[PDB]
């Protein structure tokens, strides 16, 4: 019904206004030791409000569909030949958030496609042509995760504006960079230490 | 009434895969050893745990690309390293 | 305690990583508090800069454009 409707619309609003009062909050360090802290109180306010949309939807009868670019079918057609192209199509296509395949995979479809059609096939070509394929499909799939993430990337705070202020402080920029130093010499210690824990757990 | 893009931010928010709770206290733990004493934003934190969650996924998304083998395949440390080396940065 | 094994292994999988080693799960855990460390420590700098005493979100995100990747093209 119309009015139930307009009500639910109601309260999408308002649970989105009571999540920016949230997200403004300012939380110390002795907050953010509380489980019930604003940050998991919204968490829940954002449930909440997802759940509310489904029933939205329900009640226009209309997809429940919110437009995600990650919901958007991705086309292979990689190759000459539409077998091959098809079921690397339906493998990256599968239903779920897990479907990155790996290498394995494509190199298996592509075998599969090749030997359904008796496309008479050298193995070093469906092998070269798997390479390209799982590069391809994998790029596409990373580039995908990250528009999704980027589009949806912060809030109103964020919405509102703007100009990174180190480009007019250059003892910030200073800062930053040997910030940056530091972030990549960690990041490659703690890989490297794992690395080595694994050869001495070796030889 | 609340436009869809606002619906995608808060969706994309609930799919998270770490427990809100433990990268608070995470958060909480990274400042102590800082020995900083500031406050934080609710969306910083939420900010910060968007982010964490889509490095990790780079590096095995990173390590997976790298792997072409075709065997039924184990990824290791020395995987995530060689991995890092050629698509990092 | 810390964050657990399951999350770790839905994390890998999300990346097409069916299978991971023993290592993997605190190397993980190792990992994502260093990567927290950086970003962390470039939003400060930001937050203390501006001579403010409440990190922003708008902080972690310029902090977060200086990790590589991850936000290019926001």
């Amino acid at each position: 019904s119309r009015r139930q409707i307009q009500r639910l619309e109601q309260l999408l609003a308002l649970y989105v206004a009571e999540i920016r009062r949230l997200q403004e909050k300012e939380l110390d360090l002795s907050e953010l030791d509380d489980p019930d802290s604003a940050y998991l109180q919204e968490a829940r306010l954002k449930r909440k409000l997802i759940r509310l949309f489904g029933r939205l939807c329900e009640l226009k009868d209309c997809s429940s569909l919110t437009g995600r670019v990650i919901e958007q079918r991705i086309p292979y057609r990689g190759t000459r030949y539409p077998e091959v192209n098809r079921r690397i199509e339906r493998l990256i296509n599968k239903p779920g958030p897990d479907t990155f395949p790996d290498y394995g995979d494509v190199l298996r479809a592509v075998e599969k496609a090749a030997a359904r059609h008796s496309l008479g096939l050298p193995r070093q070509q469906l092998q070269l042509m798997a390479q390209d394929a799982f590069r391809d499909v994998g790029i596409r799939l990373q580039e995908r995760r990250h528009l999704d993430l980027i589009y949806n990337f912060g809030c109103h705070l964020t919405d509102d504006y703007g100009v990174d202020p180190a480009l007019s402080d250059p003892v910030l920029a200073r800062r930053l960079r040997e910030n940056r130093s530091l972030a990549m010499s960690r990041l490659d210690e703690v890989i490297s230490k794992y690395a080595m824990l694994q050869d001495k757990s070796e030889e | 009434t609340v436009a869809l893009r606002e619906i995608r931010r808060y969706q994309k928010s609930t799919e998270l895969l770490i427990r809100k709770l433990p990268f608070q206290r995470l958060v909480r733990e990274i400042c102590q050893d800082f020995k900083t004493d500031l406050r934080w934003q609710s969306a910083a934190i939420g900010a910060l745990q968007e982010a964490a969650e889509a490095f990790l996924v780079a590096l095995f998304e990173d390590t997976n690309l790298c792997t072409i083998h075709a065997k039924r395949v184990t990824i290791f440390p020395k995987d995530i390293q060689l991995a890092r080396r050629i698509r990092g940065e | 305690q810390g964050i657990t094994k399951p999350a770790i292994r839905r994390l890998a999988r999300r990346g097409g990583v069916k299978r991971i080693s023993g290592l993997i799960y605190e190397e993980t855990r190792g990992v994502l508090k260093v990567f927290l460390e950086n970003v962390i420590r470039d939003a400060v700098t930001y937050t203390e800069h501006a001579k403010r005493k409440t990190v922003t979100a708008m902080d972690v995100v310029y902090a977060l454009k200086r990790q590589g990747r991850t936000l290019y093209g926001f």
